């Protein structure tokens, strides 16, 4: 039930890692910090689900 | 026109193996002997195909106005001397036991070699029944051969009654169409009124018969259970190949067969031989009703070429080779059935019950009759998959496509049966002459491997004969 | 050049085991595994020799090497052998299996063997002979002979003539469910070259003159169904996929290394190169009733995997879950997708083959085929079940084995061409989950009373163990390090998907 | 409701509608020689009709 339970939550966390990449396109996460304000210049509604999803 | 020494040249076959019959009463008058009877008789269907030769060396001409002498015909004399020469040889064998008379054998076999031999060439209505009636005699008389069976009378009685019957339909409907047209010639023939076409559906009820298509196969179980395995291999093979040449030249030649009213009709035969064929063959244990069910089947597949023969010139070669590997693979098949009753025994106890083992009691005989009963069903590596592969191109050449996918789906339905008898030749076991028919089956099974995995020589012969 | 002869030692084994079958009676053992030997000897040196890094962009047209031979020249049939990098791996992965299949024949002597493998050998060289097909006809009667002999396995060998379930069920749905869909691709295969025959005007049956033949739209279809028929009745797609637990669970386990490990390979082999390039508008449309067979491939696999009691069909229950992945991934604009499948088509292989080997040893150690009847046969054996929980393991998605890094890239693929067919198709991955659990508690977890017959075990041989452990540290080293043979194929899979993309 | 597979069996429908047609058909043969000729006329009948109609 634990090993049930815990690959729900790592699918849930899939899910925000292949929406990352077709957003921001690198996975690294300095690079992410300093790449995420430049990509979102005008699309924001899709990050609350690679977020919330990734929560 | 007379008789001159061109048309001897081309008459050859027709006149060596009427020698041979003289020459063979003759004998059988002089001593009634089996060795003589049998050596004579070879020898000359053996002179007919070196005579092969030298109607090769003629060219395309006619002999009389009931004949026509081709490169296709020279090909499908061929087919039929080898069933000859493939049918005394398994004969001897299964004759040695033979209680007494066993010499009318080869008179009768000799006598059905010239209806094949004049089926071949073939110009005139009246030449085409010249040669059906020569050819039923003796198969009206050789599977009541050994009638001291309660089944061979019995099959010889079918069959007489049924293939008279065929051939008074065949005549009626030969003069039928003559009310029309002038002459009967197959080119002076056709030059859509209801008569000739209502003539034409009874040449075809006629023709059917023997060809063994859908409303007219009930004979060709009965009289294979009843025959003796020698006779079936001649009524297996040379029969219905020197038939189908004929019927294919009626078409080809006839304007009237280039009408869609009798293209739609011969379709549908076709098409219901291949499943009327397939489905019904699944459930028997007999091999001999087992070969005699896949031979509607056969004939099928060689009409679904034939209604395509108006479309494109490839269906001319596609025909003669689907022949030429039909052919070799009953003949193969039918030779280890008949070699298993090495001795007469009466009654042959063959099944498909009865065939359980047969490795490990004779492996080099189950060896041929798997590479034949692969090579009947489509399996590549053998013959019979060429012949497949042109009858389905020839199909998608003429946008046949109920027919081309009654033959795949007839395939499918016949594996089934073809693979039980591979596979039960290998479960758990319940002369001088014999040699030699234990060497025919053998070098058939060479030649049809060798001639499925490489098959190109077998064309460049079929497109030498093929006009 | 080497390409007549890589296909051909197969056959050419086969004809001297038979041969020294009178000779002697241990010979046809040793000498199949030399014969195999040399198989992988030429399929490794075209790997190292061969321009295995080429460019990414010299066309479709693109062999390391190549053999053409006149064989029926009234229709332009040919001999036309030629190899690519995807294509190479294939070889090498059969060549690999082919010793597999011969090591766990080993020590097994019977009233004929010689005839055993001389099957084994047209088998396993008919498979060669598909993955190096250029010409039409050569890859259907390639595709068509690899099929047969495989009958005569399940039949004489599956139970040697005494029940009747070994041919009249198993054997015979194997080969009527194969054979009537291969004459459906050989009219589709007529049909396309009758209409480049109006369009030119030369019977020709090569493929880079089939590839851009002029078709109207609505006739290229019905083709490509004709082609797809065939390529989903030999890997396991939603419709007709009843004959392979049948078939896994009857045959002999080395025959089901053949049945499993590489027969599955051939048609997404074809799906990529023979379906997908000639049909470029076709394949568009059809894409996504693609799409839904291979998400319901996945789950419903998984489900009959999760409900099945028996082993052999269960891990037959497994390879169609596994095939859901990679329709997916050939059916999307995608290059990584596509080189996803290719390291998830490796690893398949490499992933089945050890379980039915290890299945088919367990059984013989027991003598007992039923998964619940045993149970907690841990304190019993040394290495069979701890071997057995890698394999288990590297079936679904755990990292450090190929499988992880083959199925994820296509979802990463597939993300990137369509959002919703995807997100559906990632649980997968949990109903993975749950028939490998299934499978190891009810098989290795328990108490070893669950049967009478597990209190005498017998021991493991060496040499079982070291094609274990091969295949073992072999799958882990294509898990963490997958780059060599992913830059192998790039170049390949990148000209099919540009010509999938500018062709549209 | 996956104990049994279900597709297996719903694609299995063309080889029990296959033999239970096959055995329809071997229950129309006979044997008695008088409907063979009927068949005969039949044919006859059926192949005069389809020419009729063309």
């Amino acid at each position: 039930k634990a090993f049930v339970v815990t690959r729900v939550g790592d699918v849930f966390l899939a899910f925000a890692l292949f929406i990352l990449y077709n957003e921001l396109g690198t996975l690294n996460f300095r690079e992410m910090v300093e790449l995420a304000p430049a990509h979102f210049a005008d699309g924001n509604n899709m990050l609350m689900w690679a977020t919330l999803m990734l929560l | 026109m007379t008789i001159t020494p061109q048309n001897l040249i081309a008459l050859l076959p027709l006149l060596i193996v009427g020698l041979t019959v003289v020459v063979v009463m003759l004998s059988i008058a002089w001593r009634r002997n089996h060795f003589l009877n049998a050596t004579l008789s070879v020898i000359g269907l053996n002179a007919a195909l070196v005579s092969l030769w030298f109607v090769g060396q003629a060219g395309a001409m006619d002999v009389t106005p009931l004949m026509r002498v081709d490169g296709f015909a020279m090909l499908y004399t061929g087919l039929v001397l080898l069933a000859s020469l493939a049918t005394c040889t398994f004969a001897y064998p299964w004759l040695e036991g033979y209680n007494d008379n066993k010499d009318e054998f080869y008179l009768l076999v000799l006598i059905a070699a010239l209806g094949g031999i004049l089926l071949a060439n073939a110009n005139h209505l009246a030449s085409l029944f010249l040669g059906i009636e020569l050819i039923s005699l003796p198969l009206f008389g050789l599977v009541g051969y050994a009638f001291r069976q309660k089944r061979s009378l019995e099959a010889s009685i079918k069959y007489t009654i049924l293939s008279a019957a065929a051939s008074s339909f065949l005549l009626f409907g030969m003069a039928l169409v003559y009310a029309q047209s002038g002459d009967l010639s197959f080119v002076a023939l056709g030059k859509n009124e209801p008569l000739l076409l209502a003539g034409f559906g009874l040449m075809i009820v006629g023709l059917g018969f023997k060809l063994s298509l859908v409303p007219f196969h009930l004979w060709t179980p009965d009289v294979y259970q009843g025959a003796p395995a020698p006779v079936s291999t001649f009524l297996a093979t040379a029969s219905k190949i020197a038939i189908f040449g004929v019927v294919m030249r009626l078409f080809l030649y006839a304007p009237v067969g280039d009408s869609e009213a009798i293209r739609v009709v011969l379709a549908i035969i076709a098409f219901a031989s291949i499943i009327f064929g397939n489905l019904m063959a699944l459930s028997q244990t007999n091999i001999k009703r087992l070969l005699g069910y896949s031979s509607i089947s056969h004939l099928g597949y060689l009409l679904v070429a034939l209604i395509a023969l108006q479309t494109g010139e490839m269906s001319m070669e596609a025909v003669g080779v689907y022949l030429a590997g039909y052919l070799f693979s009953s003949l193969g098949a039918f030779g280890v059935v008949s070699l298993m009753s090495s001795p007469y025994r009466g009654p042959d106890a063959d099944s498909l019950f009865s065939y359980r083992g047969l490795f490990w009691h004779r492996p080099i005989l189950a060896a041929v009759m798997t590479v034949m009963m692969l090579s009947l069903a489509g399996i590549p590596m053998t013959l019979g998959f060429i012949g497949k592969f042109y009858v389905l191109a020839v199909g998608v050449q003429a946008h046949l496509w109920w027919l081309v996918g009654a033959v795949v789906v007839g395939s499918a339905i016949g594996l089934y049966y073809y693979l039980r008898v591979a596979v039960s030749l290998y479960l758990h076991a319940p002369n001088w002459q014999y040699s030699a028919g234990g060497i025919v089956v053998l070098i058939s099974a060479l030649l049809v491997l060798v001639l499925g995995v490489w098959p190109q020589p077998l064309i460049s012969i079929v497109r030498l004969a093929m006009p | 050049m080497l390409l007549p002869w890589l296909i051909l030692i197969p056959f050419i084994g086969g004809f001297l085991c038979w041969q020294t079958e009178r000779f002697g009676v241990k010979v046809p053992r040793w000498i199949a595994l030399i014969t195999m030997g040399l198989t992988l000897a030429l399929s490794l040196q075209l790997w190292l020799q061969g321009g295995y890094s080429l460019t990414q962009s010299a066309g479709i047209p693109q062999w390391q090497s190549e053999f053409d031979m006149p064989w029926i020249p009234r229709f332009g049939i040919s001999i036309h052998l030629a190899i690519d990098g995807l294509s190479l791996l294939m070889v090498v992965l059969t060549g690999l299996l082919g010793v597999l299949a011969v090591l766990c024949s080993w020590k097994e002597i019977e009233k004929y063997q010689g005839f055993f493998h001389l099957n084994l050998m047209w088998i396993l060289g008919g498979v060669i002979g598909v993955f190096l097909a250029i010409d039409m006809f050569l890859f259907f009667f390639f595709w068509e002979m690899m099929l047969v002999p495989m009958y005569f396995l399940i039949a004489l060998w599956g139970h040697k003539a005494s029940d009747g379930k070994t041919r009249i069920t198993a054997a015979t749905k194997f080969f009527i469910y194969t054979q009537a869909s291969g004459l459906v691709m050989l009219i589709a295969i007529l049909a396309l070259v009758f209409v480049h025959y109006n369009a030119t005007g030369v019977w020709t049956f090569n493929y880079e003159e089939l590839l851009n033949t002029p078709m109207s739209s609505g006739v290229e279809y019905l083709l490509m169904l004709g082609f797809f028929i065939a390529f989903a009745v030999k890997m396991p797609v939603v419709p007709l996929h009843g004959w392979l637990p049948d078939a896994h669970s009857q045959a002999p386990t080395a025959g089901s290394v053949d049945l499993a490990g590489i027969l599955l390979k051939t048609a997404a082999y074809g799906l990529l190169r023979f379906s997908l390039p000639l049909f470029p508008n076709a394949s568009a449309e059809f894409a996504p009733i693609a799409m839904w067979l291979g998400v319901i491939g996945i789950f419903y696999g998984a489900w009959m995997a999760f409900a099945q009691t028996d082993i052999k069909r269960l891990i037959a229950y497994t390879s169609v879950s596994h095939m859901g992945f990679v329709l997916i991934a050939i059916y999307t604009g995608s290059q990584l997708a596509y080189q996803g499948a290719v390291i998830q088509m490796i690893a398949h292989g490499l992933s089945a083959a050890g379980l039915f080997i290890l299945c088919g040893q367990l059984y013989e150690r027991i003598h007992t085929r039923d998964m619940r009847m045993m149970g907690g046969l841990w304190s019993k054996m040394k290495w069979l079940p701890a071997l057995s929980l890698f394999f288990a393991v590297a079936t679904l998605g755990m990292p450090g084995t190929g499988n992880f890094v083959g199925e994820f890239m296509i979802l990463f693929g597939s993300f990137q061409v369509v959002p919703v067919i995807t997100v559906i198709s990632t649980f997968g991955l949990v109903f993975a989950s749950v028939y490998s659990l299934a499978m190891l508690h009810r098989a290795y977890f328990g108490k070893a009373k669950s049967q009478i017959a597990s209190q005498e075990l017998p021991g493991m041989s060496l040499r079982e163990l070291f094609m274990i452990l091969l295949l073992v540290v072999l799958l882990v080293l294509l898990g963490f390090y997958p780059q060599p043979i992913l830059d192998t194929s790039h170049s390949a899979i990148g000209n099919i998907q540009q010509w999938f993309v500018n062709s549209v | 409701l996956l104990k049994r597979d279900p597709l297996n069996s719903m694609m299995n429908i063309p080889a029990v509608l296959s033999r239970f047609a096959g055995k329809g058909l071997l229950l129309s043969e006979n044997g008695y020689l008088r409907w063979y000729v009927a068949s005969m006329s039949i044919g006859a009948v059926v192949v005069l009709a389809l020419l009729m109609v063309l």
